[PDB]
This record gives structure tokens, C-alpha cells and sequence, in this order.
């Protein structure tokens, strides 16, 4: 569900990706670390919401939710639930129902100056011969020697 | 290898608090996978497992004691504490402090979850008395002449508090045919037990028997003589 | 909660038969979350095996396990005399986690005849106010055995303590300590003392009687 | 008074457009997990088709391409929408709710629709015929004969039987109409009676079936060999 | 791809009694199942949510267990109204992995009642249009298994025979059958004699019903 176009309730009422996204996506098990043998209830998720997230947004509110017509004062009832709830992770469960560790990147270009990018790959140094060099982007050709 | 020992007052005075102390080497709490357990055994009965407590700060605890159970960790000076609350006079016990570790290879698949090396656990008695030192009596053998060439005598320790009680015969000379009973506590929070040590009815008379009492909380070192009575 | 039950309460055999256990679960669970643990004499327990098939660090290959649903079963093959202790199974399927009750492995043997001993209270108690004639039962198997303690023919009950003593590592039998405790007015009111015995072994129920007045 | 009703059911030949139409009351429908199951006549449940309350909507394999769901909130209701419809979408439909129930029953159905009837067919809608079964000539055989009316080639259901009028409710046994290769339905109504019934009392054997409008009375009398 | 395999398929039971329902799953499913009773002519009604948790306006008497693969419904007194449909339903799978399991049913137990055994031939008013009905008819018998044959002049028929059985009565709670053979007039007029077999636990021997057409 987190890649762009998707359909459910995470990429919906929970974290929805822009659909032009930049960047992407490393997930990993982390069964042996997010796994307890009571069982692991510390992990949230949003199951009632009225509307789709936009891209790139966030909903903290803990406000009871509405399910029917009557408006409840803040207390739980018939129609009126908590709009969060709590995984059932558990280590004996079956690879689907395991914790993952998911990061996504992006990556932003705006017009001011350009900050975060890859190392460069430089070569050796060799002297006393006509050779093509390019040093911190100043190109040219010819023989480099010691200097006083 | 690990070790884990218990430390802590192991005299409690009723519906106060209790706190006891288990320090661990060969292993740190900080590691994956790593946790603390305290268990207590009411002795006679089964086993019964109290807390755990996890490398990443969570706690579990049994759910009808949750009301009156506390866990704390020492990470540098690898301590655990366990105190509990309004202690009651059935809760006599010995307790133990164990690690816990869980399998997995390279997969994440659980291969089960155990209770590997515990600690040695200590004894703690929860009962409203005083400290006194023991007394001795000597059961004496009946009056009989041979009866097939064997008889038995010895002593019989009451009245002291707390456990244990350590006796002896002839400062530990003679080993054969020794019994000592394990102490029952009486309905007036009182102990008592025997020491009985079997002899051939020749040799009533032509040695004579000490028993030795050692009580390290009232500091009581006392021998008794037991020799046949006549009617 | 989760309910575990070994079978059977006790077990005894002699050294180099198969010893069997079974656990069996309330409920139905995972079978990687129920191990078995051994405890010794005035020993800690150690961990023995885990997930219900797997063997812990230097646990030698006798001791196996098999089990599912919410039955387990552990199998010995050859014994030795360093294993008779008590066993629990344990469960980490739901909170709280529970121990069985536990078996205590028994060393079998022949059926010992026990000798009867009777010991009155001394001069040194018979002046605090309280008075303790004690009777032994030695060398005797199995453990089961009945005592009652009489005074003037007529059966007292409630008033008197027992303790049994760890297997004789000799001769693989019991001692066992019987107390009838009284006080002054309840001590010269009366004459005679006894305790009576039953034991598997005996033909008979056995009586020891004794007279204060005549010794 | 939280009320589902289901309305839209009927008949359709085979390859056509059908709608149906669930009525909630006490509840919203554009902000609930609503839900649409078909069984079929006889057999076990299978969900169909399921909308969120963001709009977002899923269907199943059989089903998907041809199924359709929305919702109204003016007159909050939601509308189901057949396209191409088969033989095998011939079901009872219930409109059913997603996690509900007092003690939060995360995916389960806590409130349903008292269902609607859809059926494809094109069996010619007809009207039913009506064929003696009389007792066999037996004296007494104790006291125990049996009769009745065997009712065939008649289109769609149901088909209402009756026994002198309603004089005769005891022994009855109306057995539920089997479908048949032809596409249409047969059934029987027996009854069993004292042989000695059999001469001086009257029967009379009426069928009535509403879409044909076919009344049929008729008399079973024993023959002789 | 889940299914689901409830036990037993039927299950026979009284007022008072203890009534345990199984259900298995191809894959663990951890507790994310539900239990439903159905009665016919109505919907099905939430009994049991997730495998454990009881319903608010249920009854106690019911409780549910299980883990894993292996799903178990309890039910301790049976009371008179008891007697329905049951199933479990699973939601595991999150997108669109909602399958629905086999069911079970419940129905009152009682002794065995030997059927009766009637017979009829098709008439002369449906030989007007060319068309005959044989018809054997099976009243009162429990419970309902059972086995019919059909012998036309004396040799096997299968594959014509098409059958109808009653639900259990208010009264006696037993089942009647009936089944019929529609056969061609050219086919009717070609034979001579025609049979119903019957089996049934609660008769020792199987019992016959034969005509001959050219007789009567």
C-alpha cells in the first residue's frame, strides 16, 4: 500500500504518498526486535476517519469518532469509537501479519542552491606525463610536475 | 557463562514493603533479545513467576499482583530491583532472579522462548514474632535390653525463630542412621524439629551421645547430653 | 488462565527403564511456546528443554519431547540415578505465564519393614509447661504409611504434627516423625500413650504403648 | 433504531442491468464500512463487493468488471448497480456493516439487511399444472393411506397449495420444488389419511401461483384396477 | 486464498447438552474470526467476535477459543431456540482476502422411526400430453440418511431420479422423502413392471414397493 496510486486503509487514512513521488522506499523484517511473547500492543493505526489524507499529511487528533446520527459528548458507546487501534503483533505470526521497519525518502530540488548528493570518485596522481586532468572541475591537458 | 545473584533483608515484618536485589554478570541490558525475570516459590508448592523485564525499558508483570509489584533497571552497575507492597504472611517463599533469551536465525522465526541460567534465590519469611534462641530435649531410648540389637535415641529442638537450624552429632563424627526432619511451623509462628540418630542397644551405655544446636539468629551454640533413662 | 496438568502426579521406576510425562493444556496454543524445566533437591531449576523440541546447551540426547494441541509428552529412554528429581512444564502462550504443578521421578525398591520407636517428653521439658512425646516410623516404603495417635484407648485427632524426610540415599527409604503436644493439666490426667501404625508392608496394624506412671 | 432495508430485487433475463437499493437508518452510510453479500439459494455466504467511507470501493474476482457501488447522502441510502448479469448471480443480497458492535468487533457483522431476491433466468414465465396421486387399492393396510398433488412446469416461485379449502392442515408435507433441466420447477403435496377416509369424505386439491394467475382446483379420487 | 473446514457438518443434539464446533484454516489466521448463528428464513447474527470476545445482548452460555489454524465454539445448555445454522468467518487477510467458511447445523435428536413406504404411478390425465411421474414417497423416518434405488422391469436406473426431502416437523421432528422418475410415454408403454428400494438404519431389511402396469 505505500507506493503512489494504491488503495486501503494505511495509504489512505493513514499515510497517502504524493502520486509524482521522488525518492522511494527501503522496508525490512524487524520480527526480532518489534516482537514480544505476550504480545506487542504499542504500534497504532487510524481505522475511522471521514476523509481521505491529503499527500504529505498528518492526523494526530484523538477525537471519538461518530458512526451514527446521535452526537455523542466524548464518551464511547454504541456508535462512537476510538479511531485508533493497537497491531496484534506477536512473533508466532505468520510472514503478513510481521512487524516491517519502512523508511521513505525524498528528495527535494528547489532553485536554491543544491546541498545533498554522492561522493566523488576520484583517481590516482601521476606526474611527468601528458595526460587529460580535471581537478575540483578545471579541466585541461598536458604534464604535471613539482613546484616551488 | 552468566551468573545472577539475590541479595536484599530476608526479614520482613507483615504489610510493610519488601525489595530484593539481583546483580548479573557475564551479560549486560542492553543486548537484543536480553531480559530479567524474578519468580518465587512458595516452598512445598509449584513454582510462580512474578515480573520480566526487557532490554528496551518494557515491563510485564502478573496480573493479579500488578497492584503491589515495581521493577527497576541498573544498566551500569547491572542491577535489577523488585519491590513489592503490603506483604502478607503467606507469601513466605524463595526467590529467584533468571535471564531470558529467544532464538531466531537470520529469518525471524521464533524458534521458541526459555528460561535460561536463574539465580541461586533467596528464602524470605513474612511472620510477626521475635528472635529466640532454642531449646533442647533429649529423647532417650526406651528401657529395652537388646530387642534384636538395635535402638534409636536423639534430640528434639523447639522454640526458635527464624529458620534455620543447623544440629550436629559428636561435632559431626558419626553419620550413619542421622535423620533430621524437615521444621514444620506451628499455628503460634513457632518451629520445631528432631534429629535422630540410631545406635545397636550394646552400645547405649559404652559411648556416650552430644547433640549440637547452632541457631545463627539468636546465636545459639548449645550441646546436649542424651543418655538411657531407667523407670 | 492457561492450565497446565502433568501426568502422572508421581512417577517412580527403577534406574534403566523409560520414564514417560505428559503436560496437557487447557487451551490450544502454539507448540513453540511450551518447555519443560528440572529442579533437583534444594537446587535451583535449570532449563532442560525449549519450544517443546529443541534441546538446551549440554542437555544429553536421552530426553526427548513430542506434542501439539494442547497435549506434550516427554520420553526418557536410559535413566540414571543423577536425574530422579521433580520436572515442570511451562507455557508462554497467554499472561500469565504458568509452571505445572511438577512430578517427582521416584527410584523404585523393595518393600521395607519399619520399626516403631517411642519417645516421651524428658524431665527437661516436663517442666516448661509444655509436654511432646514423639513416635518414628523408619525404613519404610513406599512413603504412604497411617499413624494415629491414642491416649487411654481413645483416638485423638487434630492435636498432633508429622514430617517426612527426604529418600534415603542409601537405602531408598523414609523416616518419618510423629508429635502429639500437650500441656500440664493435659498430660497428668491421663496414663497410657500410644501410636499406631500402618504400612503396606505390614501383615497387621502395629501399636506402641507406653506408661507414664510405670516408666 | 438503526434499520437496514433492502429493495430492487426481482427477475431479469439473463445479460441484462439490475439495480438494488439499501436503506440505513440510524446510521450514515457515507461515513460507515458498508458492505454488500450475496448467498445463493441453499448455499454458504460470499461478500461481493465493500465501500469505505473515505469512497474508496473493492469488488471480488467473479464479480469485478459487472458490480457497481455507490452512495447517496441526501436520501442516505446505497445503490448497487448489475451489469451483464449471469444464471450464477441468482442469490438473496444482504446489506451488512463493517466493524461494528458494542465491544469494537473489528471486520465483524454486527447488522444486516433482511435481504433481497435476484434471479436470472429465462425459463418463460408460465403457469403451473396439477396432477393426481391417488392412494392404491388397499382394504386397510393399517389404516394408513396416502395421497396427493404433483405440481409441475411452472414459472417462477413461489406456488401456494391448499387442502379442501383449508379444512385439511394435519399430515401435510409440501416438499420444496426442484429446479428441473427444462429450467422450470415441480414439486409435490402429499398427505396421509386413514384408508377408511377414503370413500365418504371429499378432497379438493387447489394450487394458486400470482405471476401466472393460475388458480387451480381439482379433485383426487381413487381408481379402481 | 484462505478456506475455511468446519466440524462436523451436522451435529445431532438435545435440550441441556454441550455442543462443540470446530473450524480449521489453511494458514494461522491469529484471532481475526468471528462466529455467527443463522437461522433459516432470517440473517445471520453475530455471536462471537474475535474468536473470544463475547457480544453485548448475547448469551453467556456460549463462549468461543481456540488459536492459530483451530477455531472451538462452547455451548453449554442448549436451549430449545438453539437449534440453527452456525458458521465462522475470517478477515486476515487485509485487501481482499474475506473468505467464508462451510457452516453447521443443528437439529433435535430422538429415536428411530421406521418410514412408510407408499407408491404412484403417473396417471392417465399426464399420459394425455405424453409425459409420466413415478413417484415413492418416504413419511416419518429419523434420522434422515437414507438410500433409494429405482428398478424399471427389474435393472438399475440412475440418473433420472430426482428427490425432495421435508425439514423436521413441530411434532416429530422426523424427515419425509419423495422421489420421482419423469420418463417419456414411448419409454413408459415400452416396460412393464417398476420398483422402488429402500434402506434405512431403522429397517433391518430393505423394503420394496413394486406395481406392473399391465396389471392394474
Amino acid at each position: 500500500q505505500i507506493a503512489p496510486g494504491q488503495t486501503g486503509k494505511i495509504a489512505d487514512y493513514n499515510y497517502k504518498l504524493p502520486d509524482d513521488f521522488t525518492g522511494c522506499v527501503i522496508a525490512w523484517n524487524s520480527n526480532n526486535l518489534d516482537s514480544k511473547v505476550g504480545g506487542n500492543y504499542n504500534y497504532l493505526y487510524r481505522l475511522f476517519r471521514k476523509s481521505n489524507l491529503k499527500p504529505f499529511e498528518r492526523d494526530i487528533s484523538t477525537e471519538i469518532y461518530q458512526a451514527g446520527s446521535t452526537p455523542c459528548n466524548g464518551v464511547e458507546g454504541f456508535n462512537c469509537y476510538f479511531p485508533l487501534q493497537s497491531y496484534g503483533f506477536q512473533p508466532t505470526n505468520g510472514v503478513g501479519y510481521q512487524p516491517y521497519r519502512v523508511v521513505v525518502l525524498s528528495f527535494e530540488l528547489l532553485h536554491a542552491p543544491a546541498t545533498v548528493c554522492g561522493p566523488k570518485k576520484s583517481t590516482n596522481l601521476v606526474k611527468n606525463k601528458c595526460v587529460n586532468f580535471n581537478f575540483n572541475g578545471l579541466t585541461g591537458t598536458g604534464v604535471l610536475t613539482e613546484s616551488n | 557463562q552468566i551468573t545472577l545473584k539475590e541479595s536484599g533483608p530476608t526479614l520482613v515484618k507483615p504489610t510493610q514493603t519488601l525489595t530484593l536485589t539481583c546483580t548479573f554478570s557475564g551479560f549486560s541490558l542492553s543486548t537484543s533479545g536480553v531480559g530479567v525475570a524474578w519468580i518465587r516459590q512458595p516452598p512445598g508448592k509449584a513454582l510462580e513467576w512474578l515480573a520480566l523485564i526487557y532490554w528496551d525499558n518494557d515491563k510485564r508483570s502478573s496480573p493479579s499482583l500488578n497492584n503491589r509489584l515495581t521493577i527497576t533497571k541498573d544498566t551500569s552497575k547491572n542491577q535489577v530491583v523488585l519491590t513489592m507492597t503490603n506483604m502478607d504472611p503467606e507469601d513466605t517463599a524463595t526467590y529467584y532472579c533468571a535471564h531470558f533469551f529467544s532464538h531466531y536465525d537470520s529469518s525471524n522465526y521464533y524458534y521458541g522462548s526459555w528460561f535460561d541460567p536463574w539465580g541461586q534465590g533467596t528464602l524470605v519469611t513474612v511472620s510477626s514474632a521475635s528472635t529466640k534462641g532454642p531449646s533442647v530435649f533429649p529423647l532417650a531410648p526406651s528401657s529395652k535390653s537388646t530387642s534384636g540389637g538395635t535402638a534409636a535415641l536423639g534430640c528434639l529442638v523447639k522454640d526458635y525463630f527464624p529458620e534455620p537450624v543447623t544440629v550436629s552429632w559428636n561435632s559431626g563424627a558419626l553419620t550413619s542412621g542421622v535423620h533430621t526432619f524437615p521444621a514444620v511451623l506451628q499455628s503460634s509462628g513457632l518451629y520445631s524439629l528432631s534429629s535422630v540418630v540410631t545406635v545397636p542397644s550394646s552400645s547405649l551405655g559404652t559411648q556416650t551421645y552430644i547433640c549440637n544446636v547452632n541457631h545463627k539468629p539468636s546465636n545459639t551454640k548449645v550441646d546436649k547430653r542424651v543418655e538411657p533413662k531407667s523407670c | 488462565e492457561i492450565v497446565l496438568t502433568q501426568s502422572p502426579g508421581t512417577l517412580s521406576l527403577s534406574p534403566g527403564e523409560r520414564a514417560t510425562l505428559s503436560c496437557r493444556a487447557s487451551q490450544s496454543f502454539d507448540s513453540r511456546y511450551l518447555g519443560w524445566y528440572q529442579q533437583k533437591s534444594g537446587q535451583a531449576p535449570r532449563l532442560l528443554i525449549y519450544g517443546a523440541s529443541s534441546r538446551a546447551t549440554g542437555i544429553p540426547d536421552r530426553f526427548s519431547g513430542s506434542g501439539s494441541g494442547t497435549d506434550f509428552t516427554l520420553t526418557i529412554s536410559r535413566l540414571e540415578p543423577e536425574d530422579f528429581a521433580v520436572y515442570y512444564c511451562q507455557q508462554f502462550g497467554d499472561s500469565p505465564f504458568t509452571f505445572g504443578q511438577g512430578t517427582k521421578l521416584e527410584i523404585k525398591r523393595t518393600v521395607a519393614a519399619p520399626s516403631v520407636f517411642i519417645f516421651p517428653p524428658s524431665d527437661e521439658q516436663l517442666k516448661s509447661g509444655t509436654a511432646s512425646v514423639v513416635c518414628l516410623l523408619n525404613n519404610f516404603y513406599p512413603r504412604e504409611a497411617k499413624v494415629q495417635w491414642k491416649v487411654d484407648n481413645a483416638l485423638q485427632s487434630g492435636n498432633s504434627q508429622e514430617s517426612v524426610t527426604e529418600q534415603d540415599s542409601k537405602d531408598s527409604t523414609y523416616s518419618l516423625s510423629s508429635t502429639l503436644t500437650l500441656s500440664k493439666a493435659d498430660y497428668e490426667k491421663h496414663k497410657v500413650y500410644a501410636c499406631e501404625v500402618t504400612h503396606q508392608g505390614l501383615s497387621s496394624p502395629v501399636t506402641k504403648s507406653f506408661n507414664r506412671g510405670e516408666c | 433504531e438503526v434499520q437496514l432495508v433492502e429493495s430492487g430485487g426481482g427477475l431479469v433475463q439473463p445479460g441484462g442491468s439490475l439495480r438494488l437499493s439499501c436503506a440505513a437508518s440510524e446510521i450514515t452510510v457515507s461515513s460507515n464500512y458498508m458492505n454488500w453479500v450475496r448467498q445463493a439459494p441453499g448455499k454458504g455466504l460470499e461478500w461481493v463487493s465493500v465501500v469505505y467511507p473515505g469512497g474508496s470501493t473493492f469488488y471480488t474476482d467473479s464479480v469485478k468488471g459487472r458490480f457497481t457501488i455507490s452512495r447517496d447522502n441526501s436520501k442516505n441510502t446505497l445503490y448497487l448497480q448489475m451489469n451483464s448479469l449471469r444464471a450464477e448471480d441468482t442469490a438473496v443480497y444482504y446489506c451488512a456493516r463493517e466493524s461494528g458492535g458494542f465491544p469494537l468487533a473489528e471486520g465483524a457483522f454486527d447488522i444486516w439487511g433482511q435481504g433481497t431476491m435476484v434471479t436470472v433466468s429465462s425459463a418463460s414465465t408460465k403457469g403451473p399444472s396439477v396432477f393426481p396421486l391417488a392412494p392404491s387399492s388397499k382394504s386397510t393396510s393399517g389404516g394408513t393411506a396416502a395421497l396427493g398433488c404433483l405440481v409441475k412446469d411452472y414459472f417462477p416461485e413461489p406456488v401456494t397449495v391448499s387442502w379442501n379449502s383449508g379444512a385439511l392442515t394435519s399430515g401435510v408435507h409440501t416438499f420444496p420444488a426442484v429446479l428441473q433441466s427444462s429450467g422450470l420447477y415441480s414439486l409435490s403435496s402429499v398427505v396421509t389419511v386413514p384408508s377408511s377416509s377414503l370413500g365418504t369424505q371429499t378432497y379438493i386439491c387447489n394450487v394458486n401461483h400470482k405471476p401466472s394467475n393460475t388458480k387451480v382446483d381439482k379433485r383426487v379420487e381413487p381408481k379402481s384396477c
